[PDB]
RNA sequence: CCGAGGGUAGGGCCCGUGACUGGGGCGAAGUCGUAACAAGGUAGCUGUACCGGAAGGUGCGGCUGGAU
RNA sequence: UGGGAGAGGGUGGUGGAAUUCCCGGAGUAGCGGUGAAAUGCGCAGAUACCGGGAGGAACGCCGAUGGCGAAGGCAGCCACCUGGUCCACCCGUGACGCUGAGGCGCGAAAGCGUGGGGAGCAAACCGGAUUAGAUACCCGGGUAGUCCACGCCCUAAACG
RNA sequence: CGAUGUCGGCUCGUCGCAUCCUGGGGCUGAAGAAGGUCCCAAGGGUUGGGCUGUUCGCCCAUUAAAGCGGCACGCGAGCUG
RNA sequence: GAAUGCCGGCAUGAGUAACGAUAAAGAGGGUGAGAAUCCCUCUCGCCGUAAGCCCAAGGGUUCCUACGCAAUGGUCGUCAGCGUAGGGUUAGGCGGGACCUAAGGUGAAGCCGAAAGGCGUAGCCGAAGGGCAGCCGGUUAAUAUUCCGGCCCUUCCCGCAGGUGCGAUGGGGGGACGCUCUAGGCUAGGGGGACCGGAGCCAUGGACGAGCCCGGCCAGAAGCGCAGGGUGGGAGGUAGGCAAAUCCGCCUCCCAACAAGCUCUGCGUGGUGGGGAAGCCCGGGUGACAACCCCCCGAAGCCAGGGAGCCAAGAAAAGCCUCUAAGCACAACCUGCGGGAACCCGUACCGCAAACCGACACAGGUGGGCGGGUGCAAGAGCACUCAGGCGCGCGGGAGAACCCUCGCCAAGGAACUCUGCAAGUUGGCCCCGUAACUUCGGGAGAAGGGGUGCUCCCUGGGGUGAUGAGCCCCGGGGAGCCGCAGUGAACAGGCUCUGGCGACUGUUUACCAAAAACACAGCUCUCUGCGAACUCGUAAGAGGAGGUAUAGGGAGCGACGCUUGCCCGGUGCCGGAAGGUCAAGGGGAGGGGUGCAAGCCCCGAACCGAAGCCCCGGUGAACGGCGGCCGUAACUAUAACGGUCCUAAGGUAGCGAAAUUCCUUGUCGGGUAAGUUCCGACCUGCACGAAAAGCGUAACGACCGGAGCGCUGUCUCGGCGAGGGACCCGGUGAAAUUGAACUGGCCGUGAAGAUGCGGCCUACCCGUGGCAGGACGAAAAGACCCCGUGGAGCUUUACUGCAGCC
RNA sequence: GAGCUAGCCCUGGCCAGGGUGAAGCUGGGGUGAGACCCAGUGGAGGCCCGAACCGGUGGGGGAUGCAAACCCCUCGGAUGA
């Protein structure tokens, strides 16, 4: 759970921070470090194109084993369970009997000292990794990969994971976290459990310095600015929208639908998301 | 108070420098306009 | 030295009073509607919540001190 | 010491019926609702029927005027952890008791906070009726909430 | 309009007189004291505060009186702003 | 002859303003044609967390010496950063390069673009980061870690001796890391000494003294000592570290383990080499065979890759060590020793400034290190002062007005004014003490008050020693002394009550606005299933993100508390396989031109034929909206109640003359002698109202109101005094402006405000210090306002396009 | 043209002294066990006071300036956005 401070300074009052409880280890792997290079919201015009960022602590990248069907029946002990700066879930060391060590996105209730394996054969165990088509039906799963082979890419965040439905054909359903059904090919690894630091969400930022350390600039309201800058600029005095409520670039906000309409993984999503 | 002019020599030559002119199409231009006209300096002098 | 007390400052308690304001009691010779006592015309009462000119209503749970 | 009965409490799992929603089939002119109606839904294919899927909540028969708990209260089924109580033996202790101002704990429902979850239901709210009027009683909708965890609230026709 | 700085205050005055006061008068519904009203008269004088940017005005305490106007609504190459 | 014309020259303002910080000057001696200004001596003042010293930028000979003074220097000049000339910068160890990488830049392969060109993993370039071997002293007019002296060290080549499976651009280890706090031991630096060295001194009343004054160190290989840093050892198994591996990783067994050992660094010591004060004497000589020792204080530096805590989780690559692969094992490498070899560029001088950036020898700006002592609680604050550097490149008089900065002020005490503007008051430390309210932290330095110097006596604990003396630190209790006054100087909150707005710390209109604006944690809607949405680009490619719905974009709102109603007719967005409309295209009934013809050519109906729009529905923390009239109650007044027109529906809670109220200084209450402002109420709210959020709210605010206490030259109402100017004399010497001028008042006239016209009045000629009423005074071809078929920013259901999307 | 200025990226550096005294830790009380309370230890914070440093609140001066934004007094932040 997320600790919170005495009000001893104004922003104290409710500032929250992680019990960081399941962290083990202080240090990161030498070997599986590398340098993250901050760029800002800047691409290689060097132009913002994406606005307030930047100025955040520094970050070494941990580099995080997002197939795991690298190693099918080579098992892991659980070694260690770390901070990782660059992600909301925390990470787990893996020491394989192979000798080779290795990043993952820890489970929820994953226990230092314990083994896991990825395989086709593997127990229906946290930590283990298998191909969609050989997991219970009804059970919790994360970092699954889309397409066969190409790496983990959904139920990857603090506490978020995703729940095996049905078979039909090669294809599993899955719910996503965001509530949708989606086909996913059967011979897409996942892992049985859910992400864990599921608290990540209940932590109050408390102070404009926080978002800052963060590397979250400040955002300035369209309404604060001037025709030229904003839609929902001038206006002497304060000013409602006097418009559909629109982007910095003119698009409208509230509502309309973005997706590309006749993308071919259409065929494959069963129900687009609730909430 | 603080002026424009904050001399910096390797500023200098790396932005007006004759290698800097010949990288680019201005650049070539700026060198044949200056030599067109007999500019006996095509670049600015920096103590390198 | 202590010292009646006087002086500066800051607190606590009580009393009187105050533009205005909240309901309460009584009056009855009024206006609205009829909530309760009959199954009182939606059985009643109830804690709580939300709502309605008003009596009151509805929800949730409870009691019978409810007729057939 | 050796036995018994039980919806007593806690945690984790788990079964079937029904409702609603979605997909498929088949089929057509109404369905629903009432005291009688209308709103509503329906030829953009409803209802009624068959198959599949998802989800939450509540546990039909057993069930009784029954059982249990100090009260509030407790009802599918399996297990684990745990409370009180009755019995027969008359074995041990030797008045160790009864009560109990304060204190401490528990405490239906509604309500609160933080986060989930949301099928049905349903304050508020919207419409239809009924009516002299109808901010109601009846009807079609519908948001908190009802459910889970944690923390509060501490009330009651908390009654025998 | 190749610019004549526009409210109010402060400072500094000066002038007009349709006079607020003080001096001189006639009439009175002028007993006296005190007023009313008109005439002469501009020599001097004409207060301090609360409110408001205010001018003005109301109010407080006085006063013989607490006058009204002109001077680019006097005066920013004098100040304020 | 005019273009506020263009270029040039020269006037006027004028011997006028000024001569650039108010840190300050006087005299004597010298030089010289000439001296306030150059040199020298004495006295004086100023800086001293600098106004002293060192370094990096930047500048580019400004450095040193001789000889000069036309110009430059705000005066002067014999002087100079000026003119002429000559001289001056010395490195294997300092900095950069022959080393490494960072962002970034470039870019084999590869990708994209009409051209030019845009990207792009590797590699390469790229430093103030990594890495790497020199310290003290002496010397020159001027360079010195560079020359010299002393003592040290690095790399490369070759050779020798011993040793080993040697061998790399490949594998591994390491390099290798944050913020805050911090231990132990040291050093830098500092203070004291009754002790050691020293030229001398005794004044002016006293002192020949534990007297005064001065100084009492620096560098150093191996070894040793003290303190720290780093690292476990052996065996076996081994499928991983894109080959190999004995290395590393992983598993197991065995000793060892907060030890030692091994290794590395700091400090001390250390053969040796150095330095060495005042004073006197003409940079040097002497002091002097100088002495060179003890004690206390003590780093933010060092040991260092130390320790702990915390969340925001803290470069790379080489050098280095180890592993092996080809290869090669006569080689090759390692270790010791010896000899040889060791290149290129920089080095002067200024460097908080007169040599850099500001047109100037410009009160401005400029990154790092050293920055002593005493006292004041501390300190880089303040006062003084050391070393060191200065007196700011015009002076001399005078003693007006006025101005600036400063000092005091009788009685009063905000009466000043838009406002206590400004200035007083308060002012550090120690002790006593402290309210509403509160989110329990705070409010709080609340308020308020007492103490404060010096002398003597007694006295408690600590640091260093040793346990003691000495030194240093933190105290406590008595008794006294002086003065107007003891943080005796300097530095150093005035306080309180009550509203508005914003939660708060922050941010902003460089150079008229610092705010109530922006931001902000936090709240809600919304989009996005990952080759995400979205953004930049024609594209490739990027960002997003080496992230994955607890995530990322967009929008509004803006801590927190209690809340956030009604309207979906219009617009927006979302949902809707029906229907209506709907382009190219398909289709070809029918019709046409032409030909002798077969044929060629053209028109063309029904019907099929997308999105979009129309149509059905949902949707407000989407754009937005949220009524009128008549009548009714035992007096009047009012209307809970009924009626009726209208609407998509008629403003709920809460607030209300408000940052909103026109009438308005609404009315009433409060405070005042008096209150258009202020606070509290009322409600006919011209024209509040619920995320362009509503109502509150502790704390916070150089925000804007209102009041009081304290204290004041703000004022009644002004006075005196100080310095810098103003004034006078010597020196240098501007400016805007200027049709020409021989340039008075009034009353008139005049294009309507006349020195210039009329009439009258006044008036000798010319200056100096002053004041501002006029010259419709100067400045800028009015910003207001209009005009121009003038321009530009911005908006949209103006027009017409385009990108983008469908 | 980003040697001024704005944002970011990489790599370095700087912030005297003083005050407040959070969590945690140990001890003590408490209890069936706890919550919790007290003392000590501790050293948190877009914490407080105040130099450097970064600013630019109010006022005065300056206004052909020392200066095309300066000077004096006062004032804001000063471990952090
Ligand atoms: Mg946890
Ligand atoms: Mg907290
Ligand atoms: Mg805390
Ligand atoms: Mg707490
Ligand atoms: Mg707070
Ligand atoms: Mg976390
Ligand atoms: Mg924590
Ligand atoms: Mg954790
Ligand atoms: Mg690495
Ligand atoms: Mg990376
Ligand atoms: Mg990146
Ligand atoms: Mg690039
Ligand atoms: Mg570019
Ligand atoms: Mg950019
Ligand atoms: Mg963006
Ligand atoms: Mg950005
Ligand atoms: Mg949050
Ligand atoms: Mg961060
Ligand atoms: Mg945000
Ligand atoms: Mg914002
Ligand atoms: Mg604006
Ligand atoms: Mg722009
Ligand atoms: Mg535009
Ligand atoms: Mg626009
Ligand atoms: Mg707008
Ligand atoms: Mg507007
Ligand atoms: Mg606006
Ligand atoms: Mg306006
Ligand atoms: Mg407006
Ligand atoms: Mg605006
Ligand atoms: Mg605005
Ligand atoms: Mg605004
Ligand atoms: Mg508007
Ligand atoms: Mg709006
Ligand atoms: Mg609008
Ligand atoms: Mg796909
Ligand atoms: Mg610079
Ligand atoms: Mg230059
Ligand atoms: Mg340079
Ligand atoms: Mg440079
Ligand atoms: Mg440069
Ligand atoms: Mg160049
Ligand atoms: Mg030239
Ligand atoms: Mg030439
Ligand atoms: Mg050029
Ligand atoms: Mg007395
Ligand atoms: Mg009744
Ligand atoms: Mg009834
Ligand atoms: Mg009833
Ligand atoms: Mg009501
Ligand atoms: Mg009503
Ligand atoms: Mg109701
Ligand atoms: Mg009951
Ligand atoms: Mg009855
Ligand atoms: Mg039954
Ligand atoms: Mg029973
Ligand atoms: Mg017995
Ligand atoms: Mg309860
Ligand atoms: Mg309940
Ligand atoms: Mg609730
Ligand atoms: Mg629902
Ligand atoms: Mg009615
Ligand atoms: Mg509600
Ligand atoms: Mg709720
Ligand atoms: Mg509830
Ligand atoms: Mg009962
Ligand atoms: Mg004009
Ligand atoms: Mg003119
Ligand atoms: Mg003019
Ligand atoms: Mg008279
Ligand atoms: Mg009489
Ligand atoms: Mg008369
Ligand atoms: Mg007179
Ligand atoms: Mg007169
Ligand atoms: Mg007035
Ligand atoms: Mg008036
Ligand atoms: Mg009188
Ligand atoms: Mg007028
Ligand atoms: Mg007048
Ligand atoms: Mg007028
Ligand atoms: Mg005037
Ligand atoms: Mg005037
Ligand atoms: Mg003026
Ligand atoms: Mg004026
Ligand atoms: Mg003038
Ligand atoms: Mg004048
Ligand atoms: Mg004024
Ligand atoms: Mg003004
Ligand atoms: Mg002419
Ligand atoms: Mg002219
Ligand atoms: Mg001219
Ligand atoms: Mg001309
Ligand atoms: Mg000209
Ligand atoms: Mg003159
Ligand atoms: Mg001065
Ligand atoms: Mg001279
Ligand atoms: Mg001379
Ligand atoms: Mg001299
Ligand atoms: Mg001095
Ligand atoms: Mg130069
Ligand atoms: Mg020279
Ligand atoms: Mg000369
Ligand atoms: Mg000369
Ligand atoms: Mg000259
Ligand atoms: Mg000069
Ligand atoms: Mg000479
Ligand atoms: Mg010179
Ligand atoms: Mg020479
Ligand atoms: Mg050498
Ligand atoms: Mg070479
Ligand atoms: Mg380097
Ligand atoms: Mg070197
Ligand atoms: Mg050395
Ligand atoms: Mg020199
Ligand atoms: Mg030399
Ligand atoms: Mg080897
Ligand atoms: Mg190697
Ligand atoms: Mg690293
Ligand atoms: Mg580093
Ligand atoms: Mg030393
Ligand atoms: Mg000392
Ligand atoms: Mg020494
Ligand atoms: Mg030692
Ligand atoms: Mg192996
Ligand atoms: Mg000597
Ligand atoms: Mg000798
Ligand atoms: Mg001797
Ligand atoms: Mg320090
Ligand atoms: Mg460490
Ligand atoms: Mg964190
Ligand atoms: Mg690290
Ligand atoms: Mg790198
Ligand atoms: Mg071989
Ligand atoms: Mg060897
Ligand atoms: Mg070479
Ligand atoms: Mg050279
Ligand atoms: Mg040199
Ligand atoms: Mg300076
Ligand atoms: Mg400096
Ligand atoms: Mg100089
Ligand atoms: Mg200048
Ligand atoms: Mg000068
Ligand atoms: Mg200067
Ligand atoms: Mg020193
Ligand atoms: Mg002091
Ligand atoms: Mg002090
Ligand atoms: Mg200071
Ligand atoms: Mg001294
Ligand atoms: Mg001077
Ligand atoms: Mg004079
Ligand atoms: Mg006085
Ligand atoms: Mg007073
Ligand atoms: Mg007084
Ligand atoms: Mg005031
Ligand atoms: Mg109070
Ligand atoms: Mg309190
Ligand atoms: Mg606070
Ligand atoms: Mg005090
Ligand atoms: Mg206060
Ligand atoms: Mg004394
Ligand atoms: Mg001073
Ligand atoms: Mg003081
Ligand atoms: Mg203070
Ligand atoms: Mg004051
Ligand atoms: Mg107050
Ligand atoms: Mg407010
Ligand atoms: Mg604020
Ligand atoms: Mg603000
Ligand atoms: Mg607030
Ligand atoms: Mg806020
Ligand atoms: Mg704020
Ligand atoms: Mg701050
Ligand atoms: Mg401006
Ligand atoms: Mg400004
Ligand atoms: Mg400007
Ligand atoms: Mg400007
Ligand atoms: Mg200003
Ligand atoms: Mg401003
Ligand atoms: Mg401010
Ligand atoms: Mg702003
Ligand atoms: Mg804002
Ligand atoms: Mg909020
Ligand atoms: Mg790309
Ligand atoms: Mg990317
Ligand atoms: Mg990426
Ligand atoms: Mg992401
Ligand atoms: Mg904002
Ligand atoms: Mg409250
Ligand atoms: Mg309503
Ligand atoms: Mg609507
Ligand atoms: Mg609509
Ligand atoms: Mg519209
Ligand atoms: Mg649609
Ligand atoms: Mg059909
Ligand atoms: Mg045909
Ligand atoms: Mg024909
Ligand atoms: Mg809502
Ligand atoms: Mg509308
Ligand atoms: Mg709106
Ligand atoms: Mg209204
Ligand atoms: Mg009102
Ligand atoms: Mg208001
Ligand atoms: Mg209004
Ligand atoms: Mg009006
Ligand atoms: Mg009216
Ligand atoms: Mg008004
Ligand atoms: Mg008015
Ligand atoms: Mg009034
Ligand atoms: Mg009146
Ligand atoms: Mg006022
Ligand atoms: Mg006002
Ligand atoms: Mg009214
Ligand atoms: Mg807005
Ligand atoms: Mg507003
Ligand atoms: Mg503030
Ligand atoms: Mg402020
Ligand atoms: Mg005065
Ligand atoms: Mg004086
Ligand atoms: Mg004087
Ligand atoms: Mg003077
Ligand atoms: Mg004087
Ligand atoms: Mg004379
Ligand atoms: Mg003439
Ligand atoms: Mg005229
Ligand atoms: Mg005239
Ligand atoms: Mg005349
Ligand atoms: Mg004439
Ligand atoms: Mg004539
Ligand atoms: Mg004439
Ligand atoms: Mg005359
Ligand atoms: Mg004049
Ligand atoms: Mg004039
Ligand atoms: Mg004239
Ligand atoms: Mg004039
Ligand atoms: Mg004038
Ligand atoms: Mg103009
Ligand atoms: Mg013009
Ligand atoms: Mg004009
Ligand atoms: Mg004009
Ligand atoms: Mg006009
Ligand atoms: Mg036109
Ligand atoms: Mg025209
Ligand atoms: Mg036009
Ligand atoms: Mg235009
Ligand atoms: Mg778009
Ligand atoms: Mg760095
Ligand atoms: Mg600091
Ligand atoms: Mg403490
Ligand atoms: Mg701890
Ligand atoms: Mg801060
Ligand atoms: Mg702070
Ligand atoms: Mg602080
Ligand atoms: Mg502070
Ligand atoms: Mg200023
Ligand atoms: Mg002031
Ligand atoms: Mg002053
Ligand atoms: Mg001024
Ligand atoms: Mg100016
Ligand atoms: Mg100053
Ligand atoms: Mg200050
Ligand atoms: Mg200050
Ligand atoms: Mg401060
Ligand atoms: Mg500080
Ligand atoms: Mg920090
Ligand atoms: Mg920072």
């Amino acid at each position: 759970a997320v600790k919170k401070f005495k009000p001893y300074t104004p922003s104290r009052r409710f500032m929250t921070v992680a019990d960081f409880s399941e962290i083990t280890k202080t240090e990161p792997e030498k070997s599986l470090v590398k340098p993250l290079k901050k760029t800002g919201g800047r691409n290689n015009q060097g132009r913002i194109t994406v606005r307030f960022r930047g100025g955040g602590h520094k970050r070494l990248y941990r580099i995080i084993d997002f197939k795991r069907w690298d190693k099918v029946g080579i098992p892991a002990k659980v070694a260690a369970i770390e901070y990782d700066p660059n992600r909301s879930a925390r990470i787990a060391l893996l020491h394989y009997v192979d000798g080779e060590k290795r990043y993952i996105i820890a489970p929820d209730g994953l226990q230092v000292g314990q083994q896991v394996v990825a395989g086709p054969d593997a127990p229906i165990q946290v930590g283990n990794a298998l191909p969609l088509r050989f997991i219970p039906v009804g059970t919790v799963v994360h970092a699954v990969e889309l397409e066969p082979k190409k790496g983990a890419k959904l139920a990857r965040a603090a506490g978020t994971s995703a729940q095996i439905q049905g078979r039909e054909g090669d294809y599993v359903i899955l719910r996503l976290p965001s509530g949708e059904l989606r086909k996913v090919h059967g011979e897409c690894y996942a892992t049985v459990g859910a992400v864990g630091n599921a608290d990540h969400k209940n932590i109050v930022l408390g102070k404009a310095g926080r978002s800052r350390w963060l590397g979250r600039r400040p955002h300035v309201r369209g309404a604060a600015m001037n025709p030229v800058d904003h839609p929902h600029g001038g206006g002497e005095g304060r000013a409602p929208r006097g418009r559909p409520p629109a982007s910095p670039w003119g698009w409208q906000t509230k509502g309309l639908k973005t997706r590309k309409r006749r993308k071919p993984s259409s065929r494959f999503i069963i129900a687009r998301r609730k909430k | 108070m603080k002026r424009t002019w904050q001399p910096n020599r390797r500023k200098r030559a790396k932005t007006h420098g004759f290698r800097a002119r010949m990288r680019t199409p201005g650049g070539r231009k700026v060198l044949k306009r200056r030599r067109q006209k007999g500019r006996w300096r095509l670049t600015p002098a920096v103590r390198k």
